[PDB]
C-alpha cells in the first residue's frame, strides 16, 4: 500500500521519522489493503494465467 | 500483436512512475523513462514559464490548461502514428489525421 | 629594418586562407563564428563542405544547426553534405527543438533541398517533441519560411500547421518591420491557401494587413481578400476588425 | 567501533527511547509530558548559567551587578565599577595567588 | 508491427541495467545559457537594484570617511589628539 | 539497453509451449527494474569531512571571538539559551506532521498521479 | 554598540552578493528540480481525461 | 526500491557553494583598507621595529578576562604624552 | 555534465515548491476578456513574459532572509540581518528594483505640491523596508543581552544552586523571549517578502495585447 511503500522510503530511515510510521498518518483504507492482497497474489504470473 | 508494444510500453512506463512517483522515484530514472516531458518542461523553465500552469489557472483557463498538460504528453502517440504513416505510406494512400479537412 | 619584415610576413603567416587549416579539426564552430564575421569565401567553404563531411552522422544539435545556418549565411549548396545533414535530422529528430529546426528549414527553403522523410520528421519534431509553445517564441519571419517549404513540397501536415499557426499573432507580427510584415502575411497567407487550412489565427495575419493596406498592391490586396472570404466561409463568421474601448 | 556508526545508534538509544521522563519517575511530581519539556528547558538554562559562572569564577562581571557581592569580597576587585581599579586591585591580588 | 524504432528515444521502460544519469537542464550546464536567457531578460531589474545599493552606499562611505578626515584634519590643525589615546 | 517489454516480447515468442507457464517467473524477473542493493558504506566521505571540520572550526572561530568580547560571559551564556531552545524544538514538534504536512505542500505530492486508466491501454 | 559597520558598502555588497547567489541556485538548480517534479504530475492530472480519450479512441482492442 | 540508491550519495554541497564562499571570502579580504585594528607604516618603520612594540593593547584582548578590560600584550610604552 | 540525482518528493522539493508557489500567487496574471485558446496563447505568453519575476525574486528574499534571520538563533552565531548594512542593503536593493521596473516601464524618464510629498512617502520605503528588518534583529538580541546580563548578576551574588526561584523566574523569561525571537526570526522574513511583492506589483501591469482582429459569429 502507499503507506507501505512510504515506509520504505528513504525519508523514514531518517533519523527524526526513523520510529515512526506512515500508517500513522492517514491508513490505508480496506480496498488497497485488499488491492494489495490480489497484487500480492498476481505477482506470480502462471496465478495471473489460470485465474484468467 | 500488431501495435503491442506501444501500449504494453505506455503501461509499464506509467505503471512504474505511478508505483514510485513522490515516494522513492528518481529524476533520472524519470528523464531516462520519459525524454521528452523532461525536454518539454525543460523548454518551460528555460523560457520564463516554469509558472506556466499557474498562470493558466491564475487566469480561469480550464480548457488551456488541458490543452497544456495534453500537449506535453502529446509525443506518446507519435511512436503509433509513425508507424501508421509509414504503413499508409507502404500502402500507397495517406494517412487520415495528417490532413487538413480529411 | 622593422617594416620589411611586417610587410612580408603581414600576408605570410597571417592570410584568409591559412586560418581555414587550423579551422578543420571543429569545423561547424569556426564555420559559423567566421560566417557571423562576414568571411562568406566559397573558395574556403568547398574546403570546409569536405572538411565536416566524414562526421556529420555523429554530431550534436547545436553543431549541426551552425553549420546548416553557417553555409546558409555564406550561399554554399552542396547537396552531399546535406543528405548526411538530413540524415542527422532524421535520425535525432526528438533531440531538436523547434529554434534550430527553424533555421534548418529556412536554410533548407534558400537551397532546395528535400525529402518526403524529412519533411515528415521535422514536421514530427516540432509538433511533438517539442514544446507547443515554441512557435510563439519564434518570430514570424522564420515561421512564414517553414510554411513556405511546407506549400512549395505540397506536404500536407495539418499537425504542424495547427502548431505552426499559433505562431501568428500581434504580438509575433507586431515586432517585424512594415516591409518583412509585408512579406511574412504574404507568404504565410499563400501557404494557408494552398494547404487550405484556416486556422482561428488566420485572422491576425488578415488583420496584420487589414488594419494597413497602404503597404500592399491591388493583387496583394486581392490575394488578401481571397483568403479572408476562405477564412470567413470556413471559420464559419464574418471579419471584423477591433478597435480599442 | 566504527566512527560514523556506533555512536550514531547510542545517540539514536539516547534521543528515542533512553528517557529520563519514567527512568527517573517523574510522573508522580509533574503533571504531562509538555510540562516536563517546558521545565527541563528553564532547568538546561539555569545549569548552563550555573555552570558558565562556576567555571570561571574569580572574575569582575561585565554585566552591571545590582550592587551586591558574591561571597566574602564586598571590596574586592569583584565587586569594583570602574574598571582601572579592579584591574589594577587584581593585578596585585594574582602575585599573592 | 511497431518494432522498438518508433520508440527510440521517445518512449523507454523502468531501467533494468543500470541507473543512468540526470538529464541536466541548459542552466546547470553552461553559465552563459542562464545568464543570456533568465538572469539579463528577467532579472536585471533585481541586477540593477543590487548595483544601485552598492553604489550608493559606496557614497555613503565616502560622506564618512570624508567626515572623519575634516575631524582629523581640524584636530591635526589644533594642537589637539584627535582621538581618545587609545584607550591602554 | 533496451527497453523490456521488447525483451519479454522476444523472450516469450521464442518459447515452446511445454516450456512458456515454468519460463514465465524467469521473463518477469529479467525485465523487473534495477533497485541496487544496499553497497557498503565507507561513510563520512569528503563533502560531509568538510562540512564537519568547517562547522567544528567555525564553533571553535565563534567561541574565541565570542569569549574576548567585552560582554564575554553574557554571549557565552546566549549560546546556552538558544542551544536550549534547538534542545527543545528537537523535543516537541511532531516530525511525521510536518513530513505530511510539508508533503501536502507541494501538488506533486498532495494527491497521487492520474493518467493511464487501465482500461485505454488494453491489447486484447 | 555595533550599530555603523567598518564598511557599508562591503556590507551591501555581501547582502547582493548573497541574495545573488541565492536566486542563481533557485533559478538553476531548485527550480529545474521543483519544476520537474511539479509539471509530470500537472501535465499528467490535467492531460488524463483528453489522453485517456484519445487512447480509448486509438486502440481497437475492444 | 530505490531506497538503496540514494544511500549511495552521501552528504554533498549545494551545486554552487564553491562560488558563494569564494564571494564572501573575496569580499571579506579584498577590503583596500587597513585590517580593522592595523596602520599601514613605511617599511623602514617596519624594519626599525620590535614585533612586541609593533602590537597594540586593544588588538589583544584576554581570552577569558577576569577584569572587563584585560588585555595580553601591552605594546610600546613610548607615550608622546 | 554531471548533476546530482535528486529524489522525487523530497521534503525539500515539496517545501520550496510550496514556498515558490505562494509568493508567485501574490500577483496573480489577470483574466483576460477573451476565452483562453490557440487565438490568445501567444496574447498570454507575452503578458507571462512582461510581467516581472516577483514570485522568484520574493523567495530569494525570503529564503536569503529567514536564513539570515535564524543563524541569530544557533548557537555561537549572530544574524547577518542584524547587520545595518546587510539589512537595509537587502531593503534598498527591493526599493530599486521596484523604482527599476516602474522606471523601465514608462521611458527611464523621472516622474501640484501634493506629489513631491507622495514622492517622499514614496522614497520612504526604501529606508523603512530595510530598517523594519534590521531594528526588529537587532531589538531583540539587544534585549537578549541585557536582560540576561541582569539575569547572571543573581546567581553571580548569591550562590550556585542555592535561591532558585529569583533565577528560575527570570530563566522563564529569557526562554521567553527566545521563543519570541524565533517568531520574529520568521516574520520578519515573511513582511519583508510580502512587502517586496505589493512594492515591485505597483508596477508590474501592463497592456494586454490581444487580438486586433476577429471572425464573429
Ligand atoms: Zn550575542
Amino acid at each position: 500500500t502507499f503507506a507501505q511503500r512510504l515506509n520504505s522510503s528513504p525519508a523514514f530511515s531518517s533519523f527524526l521519522l526513523k520510529r515512526e510510521k506512515a500508517e500513522s498518518e492517514v491508513p490505508p483504507s480496506e480496498l488497497e489493503l485488499e488491492a494489495a492482497q490480489k497484487a500480492a497474489e498476481l505477482e506470480d504470473p502462471e496465478v495471473a494465467l489460470r485465474t484468467l | 500483436e500488431e501495435e503491442e508494444l506501444w501500449l504494453l510500453t505506455l503501461t509499464q512506463q506509467f505503471k512504474h512512475i505511478q508505483k514510485h512517483f513522490g515516494i522513492d522515484l528518481p529524476h533520472s530514472v524519470v528523464a531516462h523513462m520519459d525524454p521528452l516531458l523532461i525536454k518539454k518542461i525543460d523548454w518551460e523553465t528555460t523560457n520564463a514559464l516554469e509558472d506556466f500552469d499557474i498562470t493558466l489557472d491564475d487566469m480561469g483557463a480550464e480548457d488551456a490548461k488541458e490543452q497544456w498538460g495534453a500537449e506535453n504528453l502529446s509525443h506518446h502517440f507519435l511512436p503509433l502514428i509513425r508507424y501508421r504513416r509509414d504503413l499508409a505510406r507502404k500502402n500507397g494512400d495517406r494517412y487520415g489525421p495528417d490532413l487538413v479537412n480529411g | 629594418p622593422s617594416q620589411n619584415l611586417v610587410s612580408t610576413f603581414a600576408n605570410k603567416v597571417i592570410v584568409e586562407e591559412n586560418l581555414v587549416n587550423v579551422a578543420e579539426i571543429d569545423v561547424p564552430f569556426w564555420s559559423y563564428w567566421l560566417s557571423s564575421a562576414g568571411f562568406t569565401s566559397k573558395d574556403a567553404f568547398v574546403k570546409f563542405a569536405e572538411a565536416v563531411k566524414p562526421k556529420v552522422a555523429a554530431l550534436s544539435t547545436s553543431d549541426i544547426t551552425n553549420l546548416t545556418v553557417a553555409f546558409k549565411r555564406a550561399n554554399y549548396y552542396d547537396k552531399d553534405l546535406f543528405t548526411g545533414i538530413e540524415a542527422n535530422v532524421s535520425a535525432n529528430f526528438t533531440k531538436f527543438e523547434t529554434e534550430q529546426l527553424l533555421q534548418i528549414v529556412a536554410t533548407f527553403d534558400a537551397f532546395n533541398h528535400s525529402s518526403v522523410a524529412f519533411l515528415d520528421d521535422v514536421a514530427d519534431s516540432i509538433t511533438y517533441c517539442n514544446h507547443y509553445l515554441a512557435p510563439v517564441r519564434a518570430g514570424a519571419d522564420e515561421l512564414a519560411t517553414l510554411l513556405t517549404y511546407y506549400a512549395k513540397n505540397g506536404h500536407e501536415r495539418a499537425d504542424l500547421l495547427a502548431t505552426v499557426a499559433r505562431g501568428f499573432s500581434e504580438v509575433s507580427l507586431g515586432k517585424l518591420s512594415a516591409a518583412q510584415r509585408k512579406d511574412t502575411v504574404l507568404s504565410a497567407l499563400k501557404a494557408f491557401q494552398t494547404f487550405g487550412f484556416y486556422p482561428e489565427s488566420i485572422e491576425a495575419v488578415i488583420g496584420a494587413a487589414l488594419v494597413s493596406p497602404a503597404e500592399y498592391s491591388a493583387e496583394e490586396l486581392k490575394e488578401v481578400e481571397a483568403v479572408k472570404v476562405a477564412a470567413e466561409n470556413a471559420l464559419g463568421g464574418e471579419f471584423v476588425l477591433i478597435q480599442e474601448g | 567501533m566504527a566512527v560514523t556508526s556506533f555512536l550514531g545508534k547510542a545517540f539514536e538509544k539516547y534521543f528515542y527511547d533512553f528517557s529520563a521522563y519514567e527512568q527517573f519517575g517523574l510522573n508522580r511530581f509533574l503533571s504531562s509530558k509538555g510540562q516536563y519539556v517546558a521545565l527541563r528547558h528553564v532547568g538546561f538554562v539555569m545549569v548552563g548559567v550555573n555552570v558558565l559562572l562556576a567555571a570561571n569564577f574569580p572574575f569582575n562581571p561585565p554585566f552591571p551587578t545590582i550592587g551586591m557581592c558574591p561571597a566574602g569580597w564586598e571590596g574586592t576587585w569583584v565587586c569594583q565599577a570602574d574598571k582601572a581599579k579592579a584591574l589594577e586591585m587584581y593585578k596585585e591580588w594574582k602575585k599573592s595567588n | 508491427v511497431l518494432g522498438e524504432v518508433y520508440l527510440k528515444d521517445i518512449l523507454r521502460t523502468p531501467p533494468t541495467g543500470a541507473i543512468p544519469a540526470n538529464v541536466p537542464h541548459p542552466f546547470q550546464t553552461s553559465f552563459y545559457t542562464y545568464a543570456t536567457k533568465k538572469l539579463i531578460p528577467r532579472h536585471w531589474y533585481l541586477l540593477g537594484g543590487f548595483t544601485f545599493t552598492i553604489t550608493l552606499y559606496g557614497i555613503l562611505d565616502g560622506l564618512r570617511d570624508s567626515g572623519k578626515k575634516k575631524a582629523y584634519d581640524e584636530a591635526i590643525h589644533a594642537g589637539k589628539t584627535p582621538y581618545t589615546a587609545g584607550g591602554h | 539497453e533496451g527497453n523490456s517489454v521488447a525483451g519479454i516480447i522476444k523472450s516469450v515468442n521464442e518459447t515452446s509451449g511445454a516450456n512458456l507457464l515454468s519460463s514465465l517467473k524467469t521473463i518477469k524477473a529479467q525485465a523487473a527494474p534495477i533497485y541496487p542493493a544496499a553497497a557498503s558504506s565507507t561513510g563520512y566521505s569528503t563533502q560531509a569531512k568538510i562540512a564537519l571540520f568547517g562547522a567544528l572550526s567555525w564553533i571553535l572561530y565563534r567561541a574565541d571571538g565570542q569569549s574576548k568580547a567585552h560582554e564575554w560571559i553574557v554571549d557565552l551564556n546566549l549560546n546556552v539559551l538558544q542551544a536550549a531552545w534547538l534542545i527543545s524544538f528537537s523535543s516537541l514538534i511532531p516530525f511525521r506532521a510536518v513530513y505530511f504536512a510539508f508533503r501536502g505542500m507541494a501538488p506533486a505530492t498532495a494527491s497521487t498521479l492520474n493518467g493511464l486508466k487501465t482500461f485505454s491501454s488494453i491489447s486484447l | 554598540m555595533k550599530l555603523l559597520p567598518e564598511s557599508l558598502q562591503q556590507e551591501a555588497a555581501t547582502a547582493a552578493v548573497v541574495a545573488s547567489w541565492v536566486l542563481w541556485h533557485l533559478d538553476t538548480q531548485l527550480l529545474p528540480t521543483i519544476m520537474r517534479e511539479h509539471k509530470l504530475h500537472a501535465c499528467w492530472a490535467a492531460a488524463a481525461k483528453r489522453y485517456n480519450e484519445k487512447l480509448f479512441k486509438l486502440n481497437p482492442s475492444y | 526500491s530505490y531506497s538503496a540508491y540514494f544511500a549511495k550519495a552521501g552528504f554533498q554541497f549545494p551545486a554552487g557553494l564553491s562560488a558563494l564562499v569564494a564571494g564572501i571570502v573575496a569580499l571579506n579580504v579584498c577590503t583596500g583598507r587597513p585590517t580593522k585594528g592595523t596602520k599601514e607604516i613605511s617599511n623602514a618603520e617596519y624594519n626599525a621595529t620590535p614585533i612586541g612594540y609593533l602590537q597594540s593593547p586593544d588588538q589583544h584582548p584576554t581570552a577569558f578576562p577576569k577584569v572587563p578590560g584585560m588585555k595580553d600584550v601591552h605594546g610600546s610604552p613610548h607615550h608622546h604624552h | 555534465s554531471s548533476v546530482r540525482d535528486v529524489k522525487t518528493g523530497s521534503l525539500p522539493t515539496n517545501f520550496l515548491t510550496g514556498v515558490y508557489r505562494f509568493w508567485r500567487s501574490q500577483n496573480p496574471a489577470e483574466k483576460p476578456h477573451d476565452p483562453v485558446n490557440d487565438r490568445l496563447l501567444p496574447a498570454v505568453v507575452d503578458a507571462s513574459d512582461k510581467r516581472a519575476s516577483i514570485g522568484t525574486w520574493a523567495t530569494t528574499f525570503f529564503c536569503t532572509i529567514i536564513s539570515c534571520n535564524l543563524l541569530g538563533l544557533m548557537p555561537f552565531n549572530e544574524a547577518p540581518t542584524s547587520g545595518l548594512g546587510f539589512a537595509t542593503g537587502l531593503g534598498v536593493s527591493v526599493w530599486a528594483t521596484a523604482t527599476i521596473l516602474g522606471l523601465s516601464k514608462t521611458g527611464f524618464k523621472f516622474p501640484f505640491i501634493f506629489v513631491p510629498l507622495e514622492t517622499i512617502s514614496y522614497t520612504f520605503r526604501a529606508v523603512s523596508l530595510g530598517v523594519r528588518l534590521w531594528v526588529n534583529m537587532l531589538a531583540g538580541h539587544t534585549l537578549l543581552h541585557i536582560l540576561t546580563g541582569m539575569a547572571l548578576a543573581l546567581p553571580f551574588s548569591l550562590g550556585f544552586f542555592s535561591m532558585v526561584p529569583a533565577t528560575f523566574g527570570v530563566c522563564c523569561l529569557l526562554s521567553a523571549l527566545v521563543g519570541l525571537e524565533y517568531l520574529v526570526a520568521v516574520l520578519q522574513s515573511g513582511v519583508f517578502s510580502i512587502l517586496s511583492t505589493v512594492y515591485v506589483g505597483e508596477f508590474n501591469h501592463d497592456k494586454f495585447i490581444g487580438p486586433a482582429a476577429k471572425i464573429v459569429k
